[PDB]
RNA sequence: CCCCACUAUGCUUAGCCCUAAACCUCAACAGUUAAAUCAACAAAACUGCUCGCCAGAACACUACGAGCCACAGCUUAAAACUCAAA
RNA sequence: ACCACGAUCAAAAGGGACAAGCAUCAAGCACGCAGCAAUGCAGCUCAAAACGCUUAGCCUAGCCACACCCCCACGGGAAACAGCAGU
């Protein structure tokens, strides 16, 4: 987070604030403000060092930011109120709006892409083929069929051996 | 025969191409021009007032 | 130029790399519905041989037939990517696109 | 509009709910039956695998676990 | 429906039709067992 | 023309255009960009369409 | 049904259960007010586009199967016999 | 006739295409790829219907299948009209 002694993005291009006494600094920093104050630094934090035009708001990239921002402010918020179906919703459906925002960057524009995902820590994921349960029948059956599988493999190694040898004793 | 008129059809194309995007730049350098001066008034008003 | 593969020339989007030198690609054709008459999409997988691994998920591919086929399931080998994903070459001006904008434009070469 | 069928369908849930209730000590000792040969159906679906692998026992170390008790 | 919906589903599936009585044949062979009078 | 595979992309360039695969391995692009519908048939008609006679020899 | 008393329960905490006449009984999005205004009533009549759903009644918010922290449960959901209606 | 350095006809093999109903058959369980090999990778099919059950000879100048049964027919059961007439 970025210190609560920053001061807001409103105020910091104002000319001599930097010689202004020490409690106006006090109230024109994160300090003295709510958190939406402190995300509106971090967004522009993360547009200057992703975006090559850090005032275009409605490119792909920027919204991904913003929307970034908004995501990691849920988790924060869900961290501390773990029963909100409200916000946990907002959340899930945030990162399901930035992974369609994604898929439509790394469609587009691919460098872009690539810097978007270093920039925001983002791995991004391709979406499975099947949506059906794993119920217990299932995931039972399935954990069978890759022990079997593992144990032929075995078997199959160890009649590659013994025809090995069994040749060798011919010559 | 027909590879070589088609080839030359999308070269007149190219070129009435390159002259409607020159077209746009003017007009879209205009705007871009006009935006800048309004956007630079609304900061510097938003700079006075946050000043 | 003869061929035992039945499909010589086809175009289709690449959906799979997991296999070593091998890409996953869905082909779509055009197929009429007898009743409604009306033409939908009828995808088909192909894989094809990538030697040298270049294929990425999604970018559009051309697929030339081999003469015979090299393996149970592979009848083409990638003769061409025709829309890299995300890097797409505009073929009408040779400039680098992002959708239906570009990303270089045509007159700085003039 | 009139509720003759929402009648129709509340005496059938009354007289299903009232039957399930007389008999219901006939349906558990019914259902505990069926629920044991959904497993042996469940273990044999997973003998049949490994037999016709070419295997002769389960793989090492595997055991069938009970997927339909309450516990 | 929809155009791709018609499409999806393909043609309507006719129920296969209800053999009678006589089990889709014109007459059959019976013994007779008794015999009585119906209300 | 039922054997052949015909694609559709969607905004992925700034233009729209057709290209054509030749069994030969050549690439036919024709720019399509502000021609109407019916010039655009008549344009592919002309460079890769059979004319009319050897359509009424078959 | 009326009167009195009192319990589970209504509350909190942590887990479940996953139903409602969960109903504006009006699917989402976009567009139109000119045509014929329009079976009726409801809530003026429609167009484009997409998904979901429906195909006589009853059997049936059932049977069987499958899934589920559900075990007198929920979800999905038939058939036979019967009728000329509903 | 023979050579056919071909034509015709047409197997095997390879690629593609190809019935109906049921999704209360939803997962299949090795179904892939690379490499001269050794061997390595862990993949392949599937709600655009895989896998499975049931039904049915078919697209009729005709075609497919079968030929007492065990899909096959070394072998076995057993002793064969689904050739014509006939019972
Ligand atoms: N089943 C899939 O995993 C899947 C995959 C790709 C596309 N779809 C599309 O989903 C729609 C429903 O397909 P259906 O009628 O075969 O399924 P369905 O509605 O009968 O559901 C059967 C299975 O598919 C899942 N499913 C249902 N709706 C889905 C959806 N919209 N997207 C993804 N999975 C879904 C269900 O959870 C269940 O596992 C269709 O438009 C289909 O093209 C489904
Ligand atoms: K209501
Ligand atoms: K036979
Ligand atoms: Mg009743
Ligand atoms: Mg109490
Ligand atoms: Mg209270
Ligand atoms: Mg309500
Ligand atoms: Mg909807
Ligand atoms: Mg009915
Ligand atoms: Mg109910
Ligand atoms: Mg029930
Ligand atoms: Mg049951
Ligand atoms: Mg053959
Ligand atoms: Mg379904
Ligand atoms: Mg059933
Ligand atoms: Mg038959
Ligand atoms: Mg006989
Ligand atoms: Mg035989
Ligand atoms: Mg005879």
């Amino acid at each position: 987070d970025p210190p609560p002694s920053t001061l807001l993005k409103d105020y910091q291009n104002v000319p001599g604030i930097e010689k202004v006494d020490d409690v106006v600094k006090r109230l024109l920093s994160l300090e003295m403000a709510n958190k939406k104050e402190m995300l509106k630094i971090k967004q522009e934090q993360f547009m200057k060092k992703i975006v090559a035009n850090p005032e275009d708001t409605r490119s792909l990239e920027a919204r991904i930011i913003a929307l970034s921002v908004k995501i990691r402010s849920y988790e924060e918020h869900l961290e501390k109120h773990r029963k909100d179906k409200a916000h946990k919703r907002y959340l899930l459906m945030s990162i399901d709006q930035r992974k369609k925002m994604l898929k439509n960057l790394r469609n587009t524009n691919y460098d872009v892409f690539e810097k978007i995902c270093w920039g925001l820590g983002i791995e991004y994921t391709f979406p499975p083929l099947y949506y059906r349960r794993a119920h217990r029948r299932f995931v039972t059956k399935k954990a069978l069929c890759i022990r079997v599988f593992q144990e032929t493999q075995k078997l199959k190694k160890r009649r590659r051996a013994l025809k090995a040898a069994a040749a060798a004793q011919k010559q | 025969e027909l590879m070589a008129w088609n080839q030359a059809e999308n070269r007149r194309l190219h070129e009435l191409r390159i002259a409607r995007l020159r077209q746009e730049e003017r007009e879209q350098e205009q705007r871009q021009a006009l935006e800048q001066a309004r956007k630079a008034e609304e900061v510097q008003a938003w700079a006075q007032r946050k000043e | 130029v003869r061929s035992s593969v039945h499909a010589r020339w086809i175009v289709g989007k690449v959906i799979g790399t997991k296999m070593q030198k091998t890409a996953k690609v869905r082909v779509t054709r055009l197929v009429l519905d007898p009743y409604l008459l009306k033409y939908f999409n009828k995808r088909k997988t192909y894989f094809a041989h990538d030697a040298l691994q270049q294929c990425t998920v999604g970018d559009i591919v051309l697929l030339r037939a081999l003469p015979v086929p090299r393996a149970k399931h592979v009848k083409h080998e990638l003769a061409e990517i025709v829309f890299k994903v995300g890097k797409v070459i505009d073929p009408v001006t040779g400039k680098p696109c992002a959708g239906t904008t570009y990303l270089e434009s045509p007159l700085s070469s003039e | 509009k009139n509720v003759l069928k929402i009648r129709r369908r509340k005496m059938n849930h009354h007289k299903y709910r009232k039957l399930v209730k007389k008999t219901r000590f006939l349906r558990r000792k019914v259902q505990e039956g069926r629920l044991r040969r959904k497993q042996i159906k469940f273990e044999k679906d997973l003998r049949r695998i490994w037999l016709k692998a070419g295997l002769k026992e389960a793989p090492e170390g595997w055991q069938t676990p009970k997927i339909y008790l309450r516990g | 429906a929809t155009l791709n919906q018609m499409h999806r589903l393909g043609p309507p599936k006719r129920p296969p039709r209800k053999l009678g009585p006589t089990e889709g044949r014109p007459q059959l062979k019976g013994v007779v067992l008794c015999t009585f009078t119906r209300k | 023309n039922p054997w052949v595979q015909i694609m559709m992309f969607k905004n992925m360039t700034p233009s729209p255009f057709l290209r054509f695969y030749l069994d030969s391995g050549e690439q036919v692009l024709v720019d399509v960009e502000t021609k109407s519908n019916k010039e655009i048939m008549e344009h592919i008609r002309k460079i890769l369409g059979k004319n009319e006679e050897t359509l009424r020899e078959e």
